[PDB]
């Protein structure tokens, strides 16, 4: 389970 | 995850279209870059999020995917443009490379002229033993060399070294280097060094027998 | 506009601790969304990622890596270091910074990802060695022609520069005269902690009787000089 990048979740 | 990236070497010259490609373990979205790195240089910058081209960078570079397949794209090569070249992701932590893509100029084949130079004497008598093979202006890169003293495989004590591409022949040479204490060098007679390579019907052997004069 | 460069110390010795400094100018680290991150390439290898620091202090690391890193920035010195611990001769590499952009934001509100996803600029690189080893100057050694050594009427020769540290060290044949079908070899680093080459010229075959090969080599770092004379087994 790797982790998301900081940004992964913006759009 | 991790990138492969291909192909990891590949030939090509001035004007010509080249098609690099990047595959991801997992969906990465668009969160993909791509670099070029000069011999001696920082790598720079290309393509940023998948598809853009950096302000600054000539139009004939052009990327695109999304999820795991993703491939850059250069329209017209150009000089400057035989280089190494990488894609990173940074969709997860840590932000993974890939492992290289090595573009240099196209040849013909050409096959490796091979040599061998067993130890000197000098170095001999300071207690060390080195067999040198050498493979001297060929190309493509690729070329595998292979050690054997008595039929038996050496695996893990020799080193090889390669010459960045040749600017006037565009071909490389290559040395292999098996080293022995000399007490083992003097326990064997047939020192062989076998090359396979593209311009090579069949693998090549070149050897010699210890102490023959 | 914006320029970064690493510096810090050349050699390090194994179990020792590694500190790397990134300047930078043309963007400051309170820039919102900003990121600093470092990246090495071993030599002949590919790029490897180590650490990255955002202007919230937020930082990450390689998960190999992570117990040997530390990432700490200062803002107003716009500086951003990197601390290596418990070093080993695997870690010697080229040593790179590199800016991440933050986010379109659009009167402060982050608007749009994409900008984000990569490292657009990148610093010189720093190359770092680690060794424990001590200034030592080269044995050079002949590699001799032959018949093993000739193809057609082409034969070949050169010389072998074994254990010397460090780099580098220069070659050349025949007091320079001879240029052509040179090739010197990179060097390798070998188990002992101590750098080997080779240079090898191919000549006529014709010559061999006739012309004498001499390879002169120079190890500026101890102040070794050497001239070699090669000749046919």
């Amino acid at each position: 389970l790797l982790e998301l990048d900081k940004w992964a979740s913006l759009w | 995850l991790q990138l492969t990236q291909s192909p990891s070497s590949l030939s090509a010259s001035v004007g010509d279209r080249i098609t690099i490609t990047c595959r991801a373990s997992q969906g990465v979205t668009s969160a993909l870059a791509w670099y070029r790195q000069k011999p001696g240089s920082p790598p720079q910058l290309l393509i940023y999020d998948a598809s853009s081209l950096e302000s600054g960078v000539p139009s004939r570079f052009s990327g695109s995917g999304s999820g795991t397949e993703f491939t850059l794209t250069i329209s017209t090569l150009r000089p400057e443009d035989f280089a190494t070249y990488y894609c990173q992701q940074l969709h997860f932590y840590p932000h993974t490379f890939g492992g290289g893509t090595r573009v240099d100029v196209r040849r013909t084949v050409a096959a490796p002229s091979v040599f061998i130079f067993p130890p000197s004497d000098e170095q001999l008598k300071s207690g060390t033993a080195s067999v040198v093979c050498l493979l001297n202006n060929f190309y493509p890169r690729e070329a595998k060399v292979q050690w054997k003293v008595d039929n038996a495989l050496q695996s893990g004590n020799s080193q090889e070294s390669v010459t960045e591409q040749d600017s006037k022949d565009s071909t490389y040479s290559l040395s292999s280097t098996l080293t022995l204490s000399k007490a083992d060098y003097e326990k064997h007679k047939v020192y062989a060094c076998e090359v396979t390579h593209q311009g090579l019907s069949s693998p090549v052997t070149k050897s010699f027998n210890r102490g023959e004069c | 506009r914006i320029t970064l460069k690493e510096s810090g110390p050349p050699l390090v010795k194994p179990t020792q601790t590694l500190t790397l400094t990134c300047s930078f100018s043309g963007f400051s680290l309170s820039d919102f969304g900003v990121g600093v991150g470092w990246i090495r390439q071993p030599p002949g290898k590919a790029l490897e990622w180590l650490a990255i620091i955002y202007s919230d202090d937020d930082k990450r690391y390689s998960p190999s890596l992570n117990t040997r890193l530390t990432i700490t920035k200062d803002t107003s010195k716009n500086q951003v270091v990197l601390v290596m611990t418990r070093v080993s001769p695997v870690d010697t590499a080229t040593y790179f910074c590199a800016h991440r952009r933050g986010p379109t934001t659009l009167f402060g509100v982050p608007i749009a990802r994409g900008p984000v996803n990569a490292m657009d600029v990148w610093g010189q690189g720093i190359t770092v060695t680690i060794s424990s080893t001590s200034t030592k100057g080269p044995s050079v050694f002949p590699l001799a022609p032959s018949s093993k050594s000739t193809s057609g009427g082409t034969a070949a020769l050169g010389c072998l520069v074994k254990d010397y540290f460090p780099e580098p060290v220069t070659v050349s044949w025949n007091s320079g005269a001879l240029t052509s079908g040179v090739h010197t070899f990179p060097a390798v680093l070998q188990s002992s902690g101590l750098y080997s080459l080779s240079s090898v010229v191919t000549v006529p075959s014709s010559s061999l009787g006739t012309q004498t090969y001499i390879c002169n080599v120079n190890h500026k770092p101890s102040n070794t000089k050497v001239d070699k004379r090669v000749e046919p087994k």
